[PDB]
């Protein structure tokens, strides 16, 4: 399927059945579709807690590094775990979603202050 | 903001004034009979033109016509149409009208002076060579096919009359009239395409000269279309 | 200045001759088949027009070069030809409606042609045409010229000889138009004259906000005009000569009223001018109290101190009729080419 | 192969007429005030824009308004004035109204520009012409308006990488690694585009 224009980009293909969703980051155009082709497979990502109570996530770095240098665009989520893993840039959506959480504890704090 | 109003101007002298012209139904057929009828004829439908314009036309001309129909949608009839020939004399005069539609040719007879008719528009004023059209009928449907949608085409207050000298291929031999001859003396057709060299000169054998070269058939008319003019001012005066 | 109005020289200079109606029919087939036209047949039109009718087809058909294909060109000397044209035939009534809806003809006389133009309406002794007039040279934004003297006995004598007091369209086009004569920066009569206009674009915006002040009139943003009228009074105080007129009276008479008991664009930090009324009323006290300290005659009428600008006003008249015969030169160089121009397209059929 | 010719032709005749007859610029940045709708396109405005529609005038309506559509005179860019302190106008060299207009107020016009006093040596195609957000400046208060007057540290990640790299390479290189940040222009928003790189209906 030779498409016009486009542009790679890497981003989440999702696996494992309902209820069990399982992410996989991976190089691909614009235009493909969810679960469509790619080109190569780059890494996973399990968003679901193991027996040791983490959870599992892999980056290769440096063909991805290679794969930025020939050019590709990043989607929101993948570089989101990128910036939170640390070879990225830290996500300013992420730190205002930060705030606004511990401005909503600090809340709900005080109005079980003030109640009690 | 007030719309813009365009005016166009034509000043000369030669082409701007153009002196008078007749209706081919004032004036009266060969025939013997007492001018009381052609008069009192005349009268009637001139006060009937203090009512309807009739906008004066020629054949090649294109009308169209809004007519009282007694049941119709809103009672009203409107028709676009090529004038092939006028027809008659006195108020039984008519124009026909033709025109091709959804591939259908459609053609009427219009009476200009029945009440059933309400209007008369001239949506091009032109003339063809040949005073009768009615070869169109075997001639292509393009030529005849004219929109009904095309508003009129200005036309100056006072010029001469545009002739279209121009040539009409028409269709194949299987022709009801048998336009070929001479006697009818048309020129619109195209021969060359028509028909054979062979054709033109069997169809020569039945040229008979002498009619134009004899002058007891011709109609002298000068003098009455001179009293028929008068007629038209004095009744106009009155 | 009967010299300075009649000039012969365009009259009697390089008249065309051609047949109007021919041009009139070229015209309109060329615009009904909407192919682009050059300025060369409506500069012949205009030259070769000795009618009322035939000004009025060219008043339509310059209407259709302004919706024609074509339409920065714009060429000064056709605009003369056509507004001597239109002058010399005495229609007073088509030369105000195409000045007024410029936008929908397109009308731009530079210096010495407007200067004709308003001699000829001041031989005619018209107010409301010339005031008009003023008003659309103020949309204009041409003032650096000759005719400055001129606008400025005409703003001088209308404001005075006006006798309207309530107007809210007029009150700012008066107050917009006061300025621009004065940028000079010549005399009182100038840089007091910015004051009043000052004066004037604030009281309209403390009346009517803003909004209007830009809107439909090209000006400056900033909301301080009174602001500026004092310091404008301050910096002249610290200064020359200052010969005063009542109008001080009038520019009181409108703090005092409005000291008197939707979209934002103000800013919020910033106070509001409904706010400021206050300190400015007490700032203008102060400068008035200082200027009477400090020229405070306010006995001089201005529209009689225009008479003392007519003796320069005749000498920098000397200087526009030269720049004029410069501008009749130039046309007369460059326009032949043109000439020869369509002389190339017809070698060339 | 079988070849196809009316799938050329389709596309030759296509592009003429629309290229022909294609709207006029005039006819589909028309708006009509009180419903605030595109006729042609039956689209309606943005929020941020609907007030500035209502009130506010395009720029050749602005441009009627004076002689030649005023050469070298200032328009400035609304948004960049209200959204920086700094100046910002357009050094408009050439104009052409659309002829269909009938107050001739569309068309295209285009120069140098300067983006808080940073003139380029560059007369380029304007940006988003046809809005309601266009503001005359006058000739004067014209000198005044135009007045006008090091590294980050990488990723943890990536610098503990490099610092293995340099380790295994055998140089100590007690040096923290850097990147120039002064060379990369990090440019806002309203930094004008390509009218041209932006096609049409
Ligand atoms: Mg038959």
């Amino acid at each position: 399927k030779a498409y016009r224009g486009g542009h790679l980009t890497i981003r989440l293909a999702l696996g494992g059945c309902t209820n069990r969703p399982f992410y996989r980051i991976v190089a691909a155009h614009n235009k493909c579709p969810r679960d469509g082709r790619f080109v190569e497979q780059l890494g996973s990502y399990d968003p679901l807690p193991n027996s040791h109570g983490e959870k599992l996530v892999a980056l290769n770095l440096d063909r991805i590094r290679h794969w930025i240098g020939c050019g590709a665009h990043l989607s929101k989520p993948m570089e989101k775990l990128l910036g939170l893993a640390g070879f990225f840039p830290l996500h300013p959506m992420m730190i205002t979603n930060a705030e606004r959480l511990r401005r909503k504890r600090a809340r709900e704090v005080l109005l079980a202050s003030q109640k009690t | 903001q007030p719309p813009p109003k365009p005016v166009i101007v034509d000043k000369h002298r030669p082409v701007e004034p153009e002196r008078r012209f007749l209706s081919p139904e004032f004036i009266p057929r060969r025939g013997r009979t007492d001018p009381l009828k052609f008069q009192i004829e005349r009268k009637d439908m001139l006060e009937r033109r203090k009512v309807l314009h009739i906008p004066e036309f020629y054949v090649g001309s294109i009308l169209r016509v809004t007519t009282a129909d007694p049941y119709a949608s809103g009672k009203i009839s409107q028709f676009l149409g090529i004038c092939i020939q006028r027809s008659g004399r006195g108020l039984g005069a008519t124009f026909i009208l033709r025109n091709v539609i959804e591939g259908q040719g459609v053609e009427i007879c219009f009476e200009l002076y029945n009440p059933r008719v309400q209007e008369i528009q001239v949506v091009k004023l032109e003339k063809r060579l040949d005073d009768s059209l009615l070869y169109l009928r075997d001639a292509l449907p393009e030529y005849s096919t004219f929109d009904v949608n095309m508003k009129p085409v200005v036309q100056e207050p006072n010029q001469k009359v545009p002739v279209n000298e121009l040539k009409v291929k028409m269709k194949p031999k299987p022709w009801s009239k048998r336009w070929e001859r001479p006697n009818f003396n048309i020129k619109g057709i195209r021969f060359d395409l028509c028909l054979t060299e062979q054709q033109m000169k069997e169809a020569q054998k039945w040229n008979q000269p002498w009619l134009e070269f004899d002058m007891m058939r011709e109609y002298d008319t000068s003098k009455i279309e001179a009293a028929i003019w008068k007629e038209i001012e004095a009744s106009k005066r009155s | 200045s009967s010299a300075y109005v009649d000039s012969h020289k365009w009259e009697a200079r390089e008249k065309e001759h051609y047949c109007l109606a021919d041009l009139a029919s070229l015209m309109d087939k060329t615009f009904e088949r909407k192919l682009p036209v050059s300025s060369l047949t409506i500069s012949r039109l205009i030259d070769n027009i000795s009618s009322r009718e035939e000004i009025d087809h060219a008043e339509y058909y310059l209407y259709k070069f302004r919706h024609s294909p074509n339409c920065w060109y714009l060429r000064n000397w056709t605009i003369h030809t056509w507004i001597r044209q239109c002058l010399k035939y005495d229609a007073q009534d088509k030369a105000l409606y195409t000045l007024v809806n410029k936008v929908q003809y397109g009308i731009f006389p530079d210096n010495f042609t407007f200067n004709l133009l308003m001699d000829s309406f001041i031989k005619k002794e018209n107010y409301k045409d010339a005031l008009s007039v003023v008003f659309e040279v103020m949309m204009q934004e041409a003032f650096e010229v000759p005719s400055t003297q001129l606008l400025s006995l005409y703003v001088l004598f209308h404001c005075l000889a006006k006798k309207t007091d309530f107007s809210w369209e007029e009150e700012r086009n008066f107050g917009a138009s006061l300025l621009l004569p004065g940028l000079k920066q010549k005399n009182s009569v100038g840089f007091s004259s910015q004051l009043y206009g000052y004066a004037l674009l604030g009281k309209v915006e403390l009346q009517q906000g803003l909004r209007a002040v830009y809107h439909n009139m090209p000006l400056i943003w900033k909301p301080g005009y009174l602001d500026r009228a004092l310091q404008v009074m301050e910096k002249v105080a610290a200064s020359p000569e200052d010969i005063k007129l009542c109008r001080e009276a009038l520019d009181v008479l409108g703090a005092v009223l409005k000291a008197l008991t939707k979209l934002v664009e103000q800013l919020d930090i910033e106070e509001t001018e409904q706010s400021k009324l206050p300190q400015y009323l007490e700032r203008f006290k102060a400068l008035h109290s200082k200027l009477q300290a400090l020229k405070i005659e306010s006995e001089g009428l201005l529209s009689l101190t225009t008479q003392l600008v007519k003796e320069k006003l005749s000498t920098c008249e000397a200087e526009d009729i030269a720049t004029y015969e410069q501008n009749l030169q130039q046309w007369h160089l460059d326009l032949v080419q043109l000439i020869q121009r369509e002389q190339q397209q017809r070698e060339q059929a | 192969v079988r070849p196809r010719l009316i799938a050329e032709l389709a596309r030759r005749v296509r592009a003429l007429r629309e290229q022909l007859n294609r709207p006029r610029d005039s006819q589909l940045y028309a708006v009509d005030y009180e419903t605030l709708t595109r006729p042609f396109s039956g689209r309606r405005l943005p929020v941020r824009a609907w007030a500035d529609v209502r009130r506010e005038s395009r720029l050749l309506q602005l441009l009627g308004r004076l002689p030649l559509f005023g050469l070298g005179r200032l328009v400035t860019r609304k948004s960049w004035l209200w959204q920086h302190d700094e100046p910002c106008y357009w050094r408009l060299t050439r104009v052409r109204p659309d002829y269909t207009a009938q107050n001739l107020d569309h068309g295209k016009a285009w120069g140098i520009l300067t983006f808080k006093g940073k003139t380029e040596s560059e007369a380029r195609e304007i940006e988003h012409v046809m809005y309601h957000d266009w503001r005359l400046v006058p000739k004067h208060e014209e000198e005044a308006f135009t007045a006008f007057t090091a590294s980050v540290p990488y990723p943890p990640l990536l610098r503990a990488m490099i610092i293995a790299e340099r380790q295994k390479n055998g140089d100590t290189s007690t040096e923290e690694p850097m990147l120039n940040v002064q060379r990369i222009r990090m440019e806002p928003w309203d930094y004008p585009a390509k009218q041209e790189d932006k096609g049409r209906a």
